[PDB]
Formats: structure tokens, C-alpha cells, sequence
């Protein structure tokens, strides 16, 4: 009990509570969230998950910031590589820095 | 922000110490599937929707705005021309009609 904090807070009636969802349910919806943006976009947002190609969908996008979709089109897989490179580049900094 | 679904407007009434929004939103209702393209390849030229997008019913290519299905006859004056059809991934082969053509002929 003396190497624990918990104990005494315990015996001194503070008490910790669990939250109602649980890690596992609250990764379910960040999946359901990033499937059906993978999936359909931002239909899914506003109605039923329509489901559309991921190149097409970026292809909307592109046209969101004011940029032809052909664009996108010619340049698909270095626009694919560099984001995979970020996110790989996400993962390293996760794996380097502890705080 | 405005209710879910596309906001269309929003209504406002007081409420004692507050107030309710009424809002009205466009809900797509009831969807159904078709085969898509990126481009077509019409004279070894890639053709893109200016505003819509390629559907197939299954035979037939046509073009739609994206939130209603419409389609329509893809025509140079809905599509605009960029590059050859060789770098697009998944590019079909279709037909685009020319509007001037039946006029120089008539
Ligand atoms: C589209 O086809 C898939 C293939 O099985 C089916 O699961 C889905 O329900 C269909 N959606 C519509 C809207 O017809
Ligand atoms: C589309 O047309 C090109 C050019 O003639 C041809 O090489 C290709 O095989 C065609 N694709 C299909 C699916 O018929």
C-alpha cells in the first residue's frame, strides 16, 4: 500500500471511476469513421454511405480546393506515394518521441 | 452546424431562457449502383466532367451531377479535354459527341 498513492486516496474515500465506453468501443467508432470516409467520402455524413472509387474521391477533393481533377488524375500515384510517405513519417515520430 | 444533411435554411423560434432552430436540410434518399470511370477515351484524348460525374446503366455512358442522378449525353460541352489516354488509371473507351457536328453537316 505505501509504494501505491491509489491505496491511501482509496482508504481516504477518493475513488477513480470507469468511463462508460470502453477503449475497444471507442475504436470501433474511430473505424466506423474511417471506413466510411474511405469508402463514401462525405456522403456518409450527410445520408446513407455512398460508396465511390478513393481516386475519384480525391479528384472531389481537388476540385474543393480549386484544383482540376486532372490533376490529380496525372499525377495519382505520386500524390499516393507522398501520402504514404507522410504517414510513414507519422508512424517514425510516434516511434521516436515519447512525449 | 445547421442540422444534418445539406443545410438548406433555418428558421428561428424563441423558447423561454432560449431558442430552437428549425432547420431544413436536403437528405439524398434513395440511391442506386452504377459503374463509374475517372476519364473517357474518345481520339486518344482524355475527357473529364466539368461538373459531374461518368455513370454507366450498363451499356450506355452518361454523365450526372453528383447529389441527383440525371444523366445526360457526354458532350464536349460537358467534358474538357487533358492529355493523351495513357497515364489515367481506369480510363474507358466511349464516345464524345460533338454538338457542331450535325450543324456543319446540315
Ligand atoms: C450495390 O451492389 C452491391 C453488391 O452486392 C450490393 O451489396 C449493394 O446493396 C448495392 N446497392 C444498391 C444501392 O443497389
Ligand atoms: C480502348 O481503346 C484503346 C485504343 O484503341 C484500346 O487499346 C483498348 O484496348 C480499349 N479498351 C477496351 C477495354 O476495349
Amino acid at each position: 500500500a505505501a509504494r501505491d498513492l491509489i491505496c491511501a486516496q482509496k482508504f481516504n474515500g477518493l475513488t477513480v471511476l470507469p468511463p462508460l465506453l470502453t477503449d475497444e468501443m471507442i475504436a470501433q467508432y474511430t473505424s466506423a469513421l474511417l471506413a466510411g470516409t474511405i469508402t463514401s467520402g462525405w456522403t456518409f455524413g450527410a445520408g446513407a454511405a455512398l460508396q465511390i472509387p478513393f481516386a475519384m474521391q480525391m479528384a472531389y477533393r481537388f476540385n474543393g480546393i480549386g484544383v482540376t481533377q486532372n490533376v490529380l488524375y496525372e499525377n495519382q500515384k505520386l500524390i499516393a506515394n507522398q501520402f504514404n510517405s507522410a504517414i510513414g513519417k507519422i508512424q517514425d515520430s510516434l516511434s521516436s518521441t515519447a512525449s | 452546424f445547421c442540422g444534418k444533411g445539406y443545410h438548406l435554411m433555418s428558421f428561428p423560434q424563441s423558447a423561454p431562457h432560449g431558442v430552437v432552430f428549425l432547420h431544413v436540410t436536403y437528405v439524398p434518399a434513395q440511391e442506386k449502383n452504377f459503374t463509374t470511370a475517372p476519364a473517357i477515351c474518345h481520339d486518344g484524348k482524355a475527357h473529364f466532367p466539368r461538373e459531374g460525374v461518368f455513370v454507366s446503366n450498363g451499356t450506355h455512358w452518361f454523365v450526372t451531377q453528383r447529389n441527383f442522378y440525371e444523366p445526360q449525353i457526354i458532350t464536349t460541352d460537358n467534358t474538357f479535354v487533358s492529355g493523351n489516354c495513357d497515364v489515367v488509371i481506369g480510363i474507358v473507351n466511349n464516345t464524345v459527341y460533338d454538338p457542331l457536328q450535325p450543324e456543319l453537316d446540315s
